[PDB]
RNA sequence: UUUGCUCCACACAAUAUAGAUGGAUACGAAUAAGGCGUCCUUGUGGCGUCGCUGAACCAUAGCAGGCUAGCAACGGUGCACUUGGCGGAAAGGCCUUGGGUGCUUGCUGGCGAAUUGCAAUGUCAUUUUGCGUGGGGAUAAAUCAUUUGUAUACGACUUAGA
RNA sequence: CAGUCAAGCGUUCAUAGCGACAUUGCUUUUUGAUUCUUCGAUGUCGGCUCUUCCUAUCAUACCGAAGCAGAAUUCGGUAAG
RNA sequence: AACUGGCGAUGCGGGAUGAACCGAACGUAGAGUUAAGGUGCCGGAAUACACGCUCAUCAGACACCACAAAAGGUGUUAGUU
């Protein structure tokens, strides 16, 4: 029959790969891959989304699924226009992740009187799922 | 500087402490390991050292220099009237070791059994298993209950019995109570074992078959207070030994600034617990039997 | 609600010390949920509490309190320096004090 | 240095199938089934073609590069002894004593028991491991064929051989007498 | 922050947890340690077997009931790491000592509770890739513990009523959000979702 | 610290027997301006017939990387000293700055043969742009062309000290 | 030897808490891999999706939470009975059938709060013990002294003794 | 007491076993050098007795090497049970 | 013996512990800042951020200082011709 191997892919770090920058300036913005100075270290480039075009560590920035066409080492009005055209910002607002950061955010910026609608909004959305879990 | 002149240590460092045994009667520390596909069988009895006599033989050992011919060997006879079960105990295996769940003890016990628990006896109202027995006297109102549960749970299995100190000839009137692990089956066919032998008796013949390698368990003989020179046999000092001889010269070093363990030193000796291994059984004889 | 708290809890860690040295004048305490300086500003000049309960009643109560406020933040790890009117009895290692939102700047 | 990606593409014979889960390596053919963990390695595997598995390290280093080629042939070792099977030839070789070798079953399990080397009393019992089949192979004097799957298996019991058949006190030189592996081969060579 | 915590030693490092653990009952935390037949130590089984038997070596030379006490459970090399990370022989160390619980295997108390792990010592997330590492339960019984078969079998029986309790769970799980599927997607779960949740 | 490349240019004390003496330069890298004239000055001292109380210094000025955000290939002649002698050496390193190359360097070399700032010359930085010239391999495996490589077992370092789910090492 | 002793409940009184202030909220294994759904050739399978922290989840509105009414609401929840089990590793806890009663903030109402005066933990959780009350339950031994000698310097120890 | 080098010895063959000319060390058990403690006193030689420890292992266990055919030996390893 | 600085005659912070080393010399207190030394836990203070090297069946771990050498090793790293 057919061998099987689990395929055992994980976020590869190249040319046009998208990172969420952790920590410094930026953390939390979208940048491209923009050439691989090393194992550690890449000249990322972060044009629309407010990441200067800079070297930075693989530890410092966060590798993303996405990943759009790139010359190696283009430049900084290449990679803005890239992606652009690609909308790498908008399929990762798409996403689980940054949908997740961004209810994160909302969540943390709720005043107490937003609170006090979330615990009674609570409260009618439990009464009707416990009701529905008994009556189906 | 060195020991001048080499010489093995005096003792047994492994036989320490030489204390007192706990009690007269010396426990089983072991029990032989367990395998479920031989019978349910009691692994130990409990006998009276009556004394000792002498056997003729003929010896059967091709190649030794008395082959075929008859030797003189000494021999321990050792009282054994049969022993009452009364009560088993189960034992559940723990991270810890092997922790007893319940004791089920017996409908009716003994006068001596319950000598046992007493010790002002004749001024006491003998009140002893008394609300047990009340608890007795159905099927299973509270017994198959405990049986179940040792069922259930108690890896281990372990009859509690007593001698018939009575049978015996000593002045004793009081039965000594044990427990001997039953090593064969389940431990559902062990308990069964025991409910079938409640206040039911076992001769040794059942248990121990001639020409057998067994172990004796028992506390030594008791000698008080002992000097060093008997306790360990170390060497005697010489006659013109000032303030004494039958001691030990050095009992250490300056350094370290103490009298070390391995020192010997006088005390108590005799009356501690030993197992002594690899006896043979040269006769089960029968008591109704001239 | 059955949760009526108005404070933060913290625990009492240690006073001010050296290797060998301690000073019972200043205390250090570790504000739940605090883990940085740069959040340990939040409460810096709050008031701390130690409530405790002695068996013997003195002016109506049972309970106990020695008061204190934040002074300042201690290291990198958001533990903070507090000081009492009295110095905390050196058996609250590791004791329960309640930070309070006030005085307040919100 | 570490080096960057090193990887060794291991061919599949079209007869066999290759089941590889996290690090476990399960090799099906004709002959049968081979199973071995792999845990201890940190390589990562790709299939490309159910022809051709491609065995990668990234970011190792020199002991770790070494370690992906040792896999490599040890895949390539279960391969194998699942197509054409690990054939072991052993000679006796005795001076004046005739070393005698036969199979026994306690209690079914096909002990080899070996007699009279250098003439004396004690038997030399060796086990059988799982998948070892052994031949008393005529058309040639004196000769023990030890054949199977698992070359791991096969050779080590030939091994076994060898180092019970040792001789002690002896110059070794001299007394050359023993049972030593003379062929390494496989079982359907020229098929 | 909470009464007891409950760490599953399974996969912990034994030294970096028994800093993590001294440090919480030092400022006052009571901590459970499970699982510690499943502590990891850096190092080849050989190199920490020679290191605990230069442990055993050691022994007050005139009589050996004094000296050190070489303990050889799991748990109770645990603590004994973790008592020399604690300043014991003061009050305040006795009672932090006292605060510190550790078992072989997760007993009746803990087997339903929840239990933490503490990252920074993990053996996955600390030790680099390829190095070798010893379990404590090994160790322990090569140096003379009586109880890793009894520690397995009684493991083995609370996995399997664990793995049937996360069964029903899962299906209790599945069932209410399969049912509440229709009570959801709602006006309140719109304001819900607008609002933050 | 943060290495800066500086331009040195010293000369001797003009004197009337003849003015306006040669008026050598330098490019150093240093953590300031003191200690690039203190090295400027050790590095004169090694070459020329001059010292600080016979010389004077007429500019300094720091040098910035033409291009800080491209990647360039850098070949770094060095000497340096070791415990038993004088050694020179040449490595290379990928970097987007000449002052971060000299950094590396400079850590590879305390890394790599315990050799400390005072007992290394960096004799010459070359930017090399083409390959082929790139001659060691820890470099040309990084100018593999279409190059992409992944980062198994990430450690997410957790700012809690207890967590509630077994941790995973994916990316 | 005037209510000695045990268990349950609560008129009180007392000494203190290594330190309650909503919740210790349960798969296992792996990590160069997994979790959850779905499909089947039920397997080391195909497909989808998730993670990148618990910033979660549950619980959370009412005199420290009062007194009264209504409305698709027969669902949540506390107490107290009963029912069927499960749990021995240190189980001493976890589920479950059914009958009462209280609340319900699921939606809409009516009344009360003050004055502790501008904060003072502003007293609400127990760990034990004592003294009593009302409802049950059973009516011992040990030691000394004598004896013993399988024991013993003395204690201690095998033993016996209405 | 143990190493490094290797001119030679070993029928040839430096290194089986040795090993000169040189050189590097370890030890504090069989000597000095020093004068820090003790001269309002630490009882000194040796033996006897007894315990324990070290290993640089004489014997015993299991091994590797030889100018080890066997026998007996010799050189080493783990080893102080 | 020479010059200086110290201990004696001097506490305090550090070197775990020390007469001399490091920091710094002292009235009784308070606040802040640091020195030498440190920041996993003991223990106040980052299981900080970087780049490497190392895996030791006697690892190594901080000056005075509480030791180690010659000679070797396709262990592994870098480098020269």
């Amino acid at each position: 029959t057919d061998s099987i191997v689990k395929a055992s892919n994980w976020r590869l770090v190249e040319v046009g790969r998208v990172v969420l920058i952790k920590k410094g300036q930026s953390a939390g913005k979208l940048a491209a891959i923009v050439e691989i100075i090393d194992q550690k270290k890449v000249l990322i480039d972060g044009p629309k989304a407010g990441v200067p075009r800079q070297a930075i560590n693989l530890g410092q920035v966060v590798l993303t699924p996405l990943t759009f066409a790139l010359p190696r080492g283009a430049r900084t009005a290449t990679v803005s226009k890239k992606w652009a055209a690609a909308a790498v910002c908008e399929k990762w607002a798409a996403s689980s992740w940054a949908k997740k950061i961004a209810q994160r955010e909302r969540r943390a910026a709720l005043t107490d009187f937003e609170r006090f609608q979330v615990m009674v909004l609570r409260k009618q959305k439990r009464y009707t799922v416990k009701k529905a879990l008994a009556k189906a | 500087s060195h020991r001048k002149y080499e010489a093995p240590r005096h003792g047994h460092l492994g036989f320490l402490p030489r204390k007192r045994a706990a009690s007269i009667r010396a426990r089983v520390k072991a029990f032989p390991k367990d395998d479920r596909s031989k019978p349910v069988a009691l692994t130990s009895f409990l006998g009276y050292k009556a004394g000792m006599t002498t056997i003729v033989r003929d010896l059967d050992r091709p190649g030794s220099k008395f082959h075929k011919r008859e030797v003189v060997e000494a021999v321990t006879v050792v009282d054994t009237p049969p022993v009452v079960v009364v009560g088993v105990v189960g034992y559940v295996e723990t991270p810890r070791g092997l922790r007893s769940l319940t004791t089920v003890w017996a409908e009716h016990l003994s006068d001596e059994v319950k000598r046992r628990f007493y010790k002002n006896w004749y001024k006491s109202k003998k009140k002893a298993f008394t609300k047990y027995s009340a608890k007795y006297a159905q099927d299973g109102a509270g017994i198959e209950r405990e049986l179940a549960r040792i069922k259930k749970y108690a890896s281990v299995v372990r009859v509690l019995v007593h001698t018939q100190i009575r049978k015996t000839p000593l002045a004793q009137k009081k039965a000594h109570l044990a427990e001997i692990q039953l090593n064969g089956g389940s431990i559902s066919e062990k308990v069964d074992w025991a409910r079938e032998h409640f206040e039911k008796t076992v001769a040794v013949d059942s248990v121990f078959e001639q020409n057998e390698m067994i172990d004796a368990i028992a506390v030594t003989k008791g000698h008080g207070f002992e000097g060093v020179t008997h306790r360990w046999g170390t060497k005697k000092l010489p006659r013109k030994t000032h303030r004494g001889l039958r001691k030990v010269a050095c009992i250490g070093a300056w350094h370290p600034a103490h009298v070390m363990w391995s020192v010997a030193r006088a005390g108590q000796r005799g009356y501690h617990s030993r197992t002594s291994i690899n006896h043979k059984i040269y006769r089960v004889g029968k008591g109704d039997d001239e | 609600a059955e949760s009526h708290r108005l404070y933060v809890k913290g625990k009492h860690l240690s006073y001010q010390r050296s290797k060998r040295v301690n000073n019972p004048n200043v205390s250090l305490i570790k504000i739940e949920g605090v883990a940085t300086p740069q959040d340990a500003q939040f409460y810096l000049g709050k008031r701390i509490a130690y409530v405790y309960r002695a068996s013997k009643e003195v002016r109506g109560s049972k309970i106990r309190v020695m008061w204190g406020k934040v002074t300042r933040t201690h290291g990198n790890s958001g533990v903070v320096r507090a000081t009492f009117r009295n110095n905390l009895p050196a058996k609250t290692f590791g004791a329960s004090v309640r930070i309070f939102l006030y005085p307040s700047n919100i | 240095m570490k080096y960057i990606q090193t990887e060794q593409q291991i061919e599949v014979p079209e007869g066999v199938t290759v089941s590889i889960k996290s690090r476990i390596v399960k090799v099906v053919g004709p002959r049968g089934t081979l199973t071995k963990n792999l845990k201890h390695i940190d390589v990562t595997f790709t299939k490309v073609n159910n022809q051709l598995i491609k065995v990668a390290v990234h970011n190792g280093g020199r002991k770790h590069v070494a370690a992906l080629r040792t896999v490599k042939s040890l895949v390539d070792n279960m391969i194998t002894g699942v197509t054409k099977g690990y054939k072991y030839k052993m000679r006796y070789v005795y001076a004046h004593f005739p070393i005698n070798v036969n199979i026994v079953e306690k209690d079914g399990a096909k002990f080899i028991e070996v007699r009279n080397f250098l003439g004396d009393k004690k038997i030399r019992n060796v086990p059988v491991r799982d998948g070892v089949t052994i031949e008393f192979s005529t058309n040639v004097k004196d000769e023990i064929v030890l054949s199977g799957n698992s070359v791991e298996d096969v050779s080590q019991n030939a091994a076994d051989l060898q180092q019970i058949c040792r001789v002690r006190n002896k110059d070794i030189r001299k007394f050359l007498d023993g049972i030593y592996v003379s062929h390494k081969g496989f079982i359907t060579e020229d098929l | 922050v909470e009464p007891v915590v409950v760490i599953d030693g399974k996969g912990h490092l034994v030294g970096r947890l028994a800093s993590v653990v001294a440090k919480q009952l030092l400022n006052g935390q009571k901590i459970v340690v499970v699982r510690a037949e499943e502590l990891n130590i850096s190092g080849e089984f050989f190199r920490n077997k020679l290191k605990y038997h230069d442990f055993l070596r050691k022994a007050t030379a005139f009589n050996k009931t004094r000296g050190p006490f070489h303990f050889r459970a799991p748990s109770r090399i645990f603590y004994k790491a973790l008592r020399g990370m604690v300043s014991h022989k003061t009050a305040r160390g006795k009672a932090a000592l006292e605060r510190l619980k550790v078992f072989e295997g997760i007993p009746p108390p803990y087997d339903k509770k929840k239990r933490v792990v503490v990252p920074q010592a993990l053996r996955v997330l600390r030790l680099k890739p390829g190095r070798k590492y010893t379990t404590l339960g090994k160790l322990s019984t090569s140096v003379g513990w009586k109880y890793e078969d009894v520690v397995a079998k009684l493991e083995a029986k609370r996995k399997v009523s664990s793995a049937e309790y996360y069964a029903k769970k899962r299906a209790f799980t599945k069932k209410v959000a399969s049912a509440n599927a229709t009570a959801a997607e709602s006006d309140v779960a719109k304001q819900l979702a607008a609002l933050g949740y | 610290a943060h290495f800066k490349e500086y331009q040195v240019i010293g000369r001797r004390l003009p004197t009337e027997s003849v003015p306006e003496p040669k008026l050598f330069r330098m490019r150093i890298f240093a953590s300031n301006e003191v200690i690039a004239k203190s090295r400027y000055w050790y590095f004169l001292q090694k070459l020329h017939k001059v010292k600080k109380a016979s010389g004077e210094i007429v500019s300094i000025n720091q040098i910035n990387e033409a291009h800080p955000t491209k990647v360039k290939n850098f070949g770094v002649w060095v000497r340096y000293d070791s415990r038993s002698g004088t050694h020179n050496m040449y490595k290379e390193i990928r970097d987007v700055s000449r002052v971060a190359a000299v950094e590396t360097l400079y850590q590879d070399m305390a890394a790599r043969h315990r050799a400390r700032f005072r007992s290394i010359h960096i004799l010459k930085v070359a930017e090399i742009e083409k390959t082929a010239d790139v001659k060691r391999q820890y470099v040309k495996q990084f100018l593999t062309k279409d190059l992409k490589f992944p980062l198994p077992h990430r450690v997410q370092k957790s700012t809690k000290t207890f967590s509630y789910k077994r941790p995973s090492t994916f990316y």
